[PDB]
DNA sequence: CGCGGGGGACAGCGCGTACGTGCGTTTAAGCGGTGCTAGAGCTGTCTACGACCAATTGAGCGGCCTCGGCACCGGGATTCTCCAGGGCGGCCGCGGA
DNA sequence: TCCGCGGCCGCCCTGGAGAATCCCGGTGCCGAGGCCGCTCAATTGGTCGTAGACAGCTCTAGCACCGCTTAAACGCACGTACGCGCTGTCCCCCGCG
């Protein structure tokens, strides 16, 4: 729950994800460097998530405010509340 | 009461139902009522009117003259 | 004789099934425990409600199955159809990340 | 997590040609000038043209509950593909006169 | 030198086989949208203002050309060397238990 819960995202998880993007064999070591590479993508979501949070006087992280903190991406397509 | 199995197995498309076990509880009416459901459908789940109001010679004696037919 | 298809043979169907099957393909509580552990390191002890919990993953699963098909795109491009760590690192950089 | 293996990643070397670099000689722009006139622009103006709350108002919603649709196997040749014999691309070699 | 023939025999085509197809129904289930309350800001009216283009001077530089002076382009001829073709190698993750 708070301990090397990083390997959430299984290798044959990844290797499914790789299935959608139309590639026949999936090397070794492609496993932890997307693992690395999501974990930047959502420690950089996060941390703006967590900063709104602070700014709203709120406990709580919603949400919107992950949808907030994706606005300033520049994309902002459907989705719950957008 | 709150088990899946409990509406799981309640809505089959079968005309005749069997159960075993080996001794139902004497006391705790709530199971005894979900079994008198799981046989069929009809009964109301009030089950404080026929007892659990009001002694246990009486209560008991009630229990056994009211589950007699099944 | 064992029916052993030959590597590449299932997956025609296979891409038929979840092409238009729409349900998540990666486990639930590993990957709450994952955001967990993330979050208590920005704020400990987060009361975590039912939401804001599958937007992630799919906001995420989103943002990798596009990578994933540029880094295909790029293999096909560098005239093999394997993924290698050069692919998805030239396909990440040329999106602008 | 484990293993067979086979299509696929990765390299060595010849081709040769496809740009690349060094010869002359241009076609059209940069600069000096110009004489104008043609578009960009704020000032008296004044008016029309937007905003907001009284009497009404309608209109879409707040909440439930029926029911014609969701989910997918009994039910299944064909599609999708994989793998063993047959005639063959013939290939080819070798030897009497 | 003919060519009879015999062998290496192994490969696309053909027949057999393995799993799925995406509807026909069964059984069971599933929350949209109209309907008793409602509400509430919208819609005209009157007042307030105000500023923003209609003229009108204005002003200022665009521009098309007249007339010199080069600047990289362009073709060609040879260099060469590296993508590509062809081929060989090995490899390690896919399919399956």
């Amino acid at each position: 729950i708070l301990r090397d819960n990083i390997q959430g995202i299984t290798k044959p998880a990844i290797r499914r994800l790789a299935r959608r993007g139309g590639v026949k064999r999936i090397s070794g070591l492609i496993y932890e460097e997307v693992r690395a590479v999501l974990k930047s993508f959502l420690e950089s979501v996060i941390r703006d998530s967590v900063t709104y949070t602070e700014h709203a006087k709120r406990k709580t992280v919603t949400s919107l405010d992950v949808v907030y903190a994706l606005k300033r991406q520049g994309r902002t397509l459907y989705g719950f509340g957008g | 009461f709150r088990s899946t199995r409990w509406q799981a197995l309640l809505n089959f498309n079968t005309q005749r139902r069997l159960l075993l076990t080996g001794t139902p509880l004497q006391n705790n009416l709530a199971e005894l009522w979900s079994l008198l459901y799981f046989l069929m459908p009809q009964t109301v789940i009030d089950g404080k009117k026929v007892s659990g109001f009001a002694e246990t010679k009486k209560t008991v004696a009630k229990l056994h003259q009211v589950l007699r037919p099944y | 004789k064992p029916h052993r298809y030959k590597p590449g043979t299932v997956a025609l169907r296979e891409i038929r099934r979840f092409q238009k099957s729409t349900e998540l393909l990666i486990r639930k509580l590993p990957f709450q425990r994952l955001v967990r552990e993330i979050a208590q390191d920005f704020k400990t002890d987060l009361r975590f409600q039912s939401s804001a919990i599958g937007a992630l993953q799919e906001s995420v699963e989103a943002y990798l199955v596009s990578l994933f098909e540029d880094t295909n795109l790029a293999a096909i491009h560098a005239k093999r159809v394997t993924i290698q760590k050069k692919e998805i690192k030239l396909a990440r950089r040329l999106r602008g990340e």
